[PDB]
């Protein structure tokens, strides 16, 4: 039924041409239309193109009229997004969604895809610098420690954090990335248990950025 | 070109009470077919957007009857009663029956409507990036209903801006109590000029602004 | 009056006068043929159809303050009978008058 | 045009295309759209129909003739009736409005096709041009795209017609 | 047809016939019957004009300035002289819809005709059809009556064309 | 016709005379001058707007919630925004029927000049009369003043057809 798969994740520098795949199935392809919709990093909806699977009839935003090139391979059921030009500030994440393809017809957003982020920067990929952290001031004793490790300097978004082979399941808040104003990104991966159990409870920040496949575990140790 | 406003932008809400979001258009959002069309959307944060209403008065088919979409004239709106925990997260109007696809601008729910409890901590750096170059430091707010505790920061008694960074987590499904994680990151340079690193977190379940020292040697 | 009605969603009965007022120098209100509240003859609960006490009915003047901070809708009548006998039997006076302000 | 074409269901205007290589139906993309633009925006103003503000207004005979009440009565009797019938008048008004911009919008179309193929073509049917020449695909999309361009083809269409004539 | 005709007075729509035997006029009685019911119901139903009601209404200054007067009366001279011109222009939209109603049926009974004869016949004049065979008085019936049957007279008409072909 | 002529700014409807001397544009003055005369008459009489008579009316609540102020103020802003969309419509009414008078006024002279030339010429063109014959200048003026003779150019025009007959 619903299916409206997504072209993998994608990295570029400011410049350089851009191509995202929604491939479709699971759901009558007669001729239905798709349009692509660009979520700015934790921002609003900006829809960016239509085209019509029955026709040639594409229908570019005006602020971005040049660069986006939208294609249709009928046999195959897919649609493409082609942004010639790059940007800092193009730098998001792109979405799918099916429309009708008649003109004179409405428009129906009934199946949408899994989102395609695209990174725009003139920086290359960088492996993170994992560093943990300590109860110094023993923090809240009775209440809960607090334990975390610093995730940074890295370029790509995607990284999956494993606290205590990924066995640890409540108490982890890990946070959402802030680009670095340098370009490189920075995250935060924290966890609660109370001061009784500081070194009963062993503590490990099992970390991977999968782009770059830096599977490293690092320690967490309680200096106080 | 279209304009769809969004009056009720934030809008936390206590389970089982109907709220309503409404949309209001620059132009008529009829079309040739005859039918309007704001078929409203709805995206669960960490999850990609979903449609509700088809045109102005049409649930979609895996919408609970709680999701109403409403409106005749250029003001929309969406009423849901018994508003419960997967209802949160943002919603976009629909784009104009014009070309100019428009979404507007979103509004954001909340689970209930409780006061504040935050377990404030600070974490200095460990020596291992204390010799990679870069010297940070993490205050931690885990739990109150708002999103923002304006965590401000001292450095020797200077209010320091710009050299801080904000993340914030969603609300916990079994408490609302979203979390923060300023970070002040700083040369080694400074963290060796000044010993001093006294935060300042404030918000509403705090009458006492609560600052936490953590000097530089320890 | 309808239209408004078309702008009221509450209203609150009060008892603006008493039946002591009229007593006084009144009589009880009577019935109404073929109209029993619910099984003896009766009359409107919000109006008072004032008779003569011992066939003297004065000139009676009365007056009241929305004293309440709030609107109150108030409503009285007036009675035309057929005939002079009517009139003689339920009120003296023949020539009569209501002078609202 | 006395026919309706049921195939071109993604347009309104549109053109049968017929080369060597085949046959399909072809919408014309800014005739359409233009007119969709125009037409939705009528009808969305049309709605525009303002009636006059509630001002709350009612009276009665307050039991001494006071006809306020039946001149009220009947100036919102009037004031409809009156803007119905007004009203059934500007739809069959902009209906009628629409149909003829429609057969403009065809005759319009059918001067451009005229206008770039000349004597390269003979008019015959309801609105349908017989290439003296083979017109290509592209060349087909060159007509459609105002692109066409009447030199290339010329000699070959002239000497056909010759053979005919 | 841009001609009328004088000898059909027995109904508007009518086909004059013409064989080897003679030539009449002989009107369509189904076509004239049926529009005669739908005219007359227009005429009837135009007629209802449904004046608003005699409210009993009149007042005047009553030496003390009451406009009642000149409101009540501004409100009957507006309601006439509204309504008056609003009745002027129905009578003008029934006539022309009667116009074209009338265009309709003539092209209507034109198609029928030319639906039952196709090739047997030439479109020649303003609308008469030029028999390639010998349409009988019988089989002229048949064409009006809707009961004509291309294939007895085919051959022989598609002979008659390739002659003069 | 379905061109304009931008030589004829004598008056609107005109002839194109073509003799072997030269080619000339003159206006018919007949049917200019009387159009204008119809048409102006047409324009002055539509200016009657005769609105009401202003009855120096105004009331106002008087602090007793006379409303008779609304309902004069309804009964004057009713009269307009109704006696508005009445004018406009009565302007685009008088619009169409003076094009729709253009246009008879056109296909009139046309009759005029084919019932006067009848088979002496044959009927070409957008409105164009080829003469078998040669109609000189005079010949010109008596086809345009009504005083054109079919027998004096007959048996020549009738000739001249046979040859390319």
């Amino acid at each position: 039924q619903v299916q409206l798969v997504q072209s993998g994740a994608e990295v570029k520098k400011p410049g350089a041409s851009v191509k995202v795949s929604c491939k479709a199935s699971g759901y009558s392809f007669s001729s239905y239309g798709i349009s692509w919709v660009r979520q700015a990093p934790g921002q609003g909806l900006e829809w960016m193109g239509w085209i019509s699977a029955y026709n040639g009839n594409t229908n570019y935003a005006q602020k971005l009229q040049g660069r986006v090139t939208m294609t249709t391979d009928t046999s195959t059921s897919t649609a493409y997004m082609e942004l010639r030009s790059l940007r800092s500030d193009d730098t998001a994440v792109f979405y799918c969604a099916r429309d009708r393809p008649h003109i004179l017809t409405g428009f129906d957003f009934d199946y949408w895809g899994q989102g395609t982020l695209v990174t725009v920067s003139s920086a290359s990929t960088k492996g993170p610098s994992v560093f943990p952290l300590a109860p110094s001031s023993k923090s809240t004793s009775g209440g809960t420690a607090a334990l975390g490790c610093l995730v940074k300097d890295y370029f790509p978004e995607p990284v999956t954090v494993s606290w205590n082979s990924g066995a640890l399941t409540s108490g982890v808040h890990t946070f959402p990335a802030v680009l670095q104003s340098s370009g490189l990104y920075s995250l935060s991966s924290v966890v609660t248990v109370p001061s009784s159990s500081l070194g009963t409870q062993t503590y490990i920040c099992n970390v991977n950025h999968k782009p770059s496949n830096t599977k490293v575990d690092k320690r967490v140790e309680p200096k106080s | 070109d279209v304009v769809m406003t969004q009056s009720p932008v934030s809008l936390p809400v206590t389970l089982g009470q109907p709220a309503s979001i409404s949309c209001r258009s620059s132009q008529g959002l009829v079309y040739i077919d005859g039918n309007t069309y704001l078929n409203w959307f709805q995206q669960r944060p960490g999850q990609s957007p979903r449609r509700l209403i088809y045109n102005v008065f049409t649930r979609d088919s895996g919408v609970p009857d709680r999701f109403s979409g409403s409106g005749s004239g250029t003001d929309f709106t969406l009423k849901i009663t018994t508003v419960e925990a997967e209802d949160v997260g943002v919603y976009y109007c629909m784009q104009g029956t014009h070309w100019p696809y428009t979404f507007g601008q979103g509004t954001k729910l909340e689970i209930k409507r409780t006061v504040a409890a935050p377990s404030v901590f600070i974490f200095p750096p460990s020596d291992e990036q204390l010799k990679s170059g870069t010297a940070s430091v993490v205050c931690l707010l885990n739990n109150f209903y708002p999103r923002e505790a304006k965590v401000q920061w001292k450095v020797d008694n200077a209010l320091q801006s710009g050299n801080s960074q904000e993340s914030v987590t969603e609300q916990d499904s079994k408490d609302s109590t979203y979390s923060l994680s300023s970070t002040l990151t700083l040369s080694k340079a400074d963290y060796e000029k000044h010993k001093v690193y006294a935060c300042e977190v404030t918000h509403q379940g705090l009458s006492s602004p609560v600052t936490k020292s953590f000097n530089r040697g320890e | 009056l309808k239209h408004l009605l078309s702008r009221i969603n509450h209203f609150e009965k009060i008892q603006i006068i008493p039946k002591s007022s009229w007593s006084s120098h009144e009589a009880s209100l009577g019935v109404s043929s073929a109209c029993p509240y619910q099984g003896k003859s009766s009359f409107f609960r919000n109006v008072v159809w004032l008779i003569k006490k011992n066939s003297t009915y004065p000139t009676i003047k009365r007056s009241y303050n929305n004293t309440n901070q709030e609107d109150l809708l108030v409503l009285w009548g007036i009675h035309h009978p057929n005939d002079a006998a009517e009139q003689t039997k339920l009120y003296q006076n023949p020539t009569t008058y209501i002078s609202v302000g | 045009i006395e026919g309706g074409w049921t195939g071109m269901v993604d347009g309104w205007y549109g053109y049968h295309h017929q080369n060597e290589q085949g046959s399909g139906y072809a919408a014309d993309l800014k005739s359409t759209q233009n007119a969709i633009d125009g037409i939705t925006n009528k009808v969305n103003s049309v709605i525009e129909k303002m009636n006059t503000q509630f001002t709350a207004v009612g009276k009665e005979f307050n039991h001494l003739e006071k006809r306020i009440e039946n001149l009220n009565k009947k100036v919102d009797d009037g004031f409809l009736d009156i803007w119905t019938y007004n009203a059934e008048l500007l739809v069959l008004l902009e209906n009628e409005r629409t149909l003829d911009y429609h057969d403009s919008n065809v005759k319009n179309l059918y001067e451009k096709v005229r206008s770039q193929l000349k004597n390269n073509a003979k008019e015959i049917g309801n609105g349908c041009f017989e290439f003296y020449h083979k017109c290509d695909n592209t060349c087909m999309e060159s007509v459609k795209n105002g692109t066409y361009d009447y030199p290339k083809y010329s000699e070959e269409a002239k000497l056909n017609r010759e053979e005919i004539d």
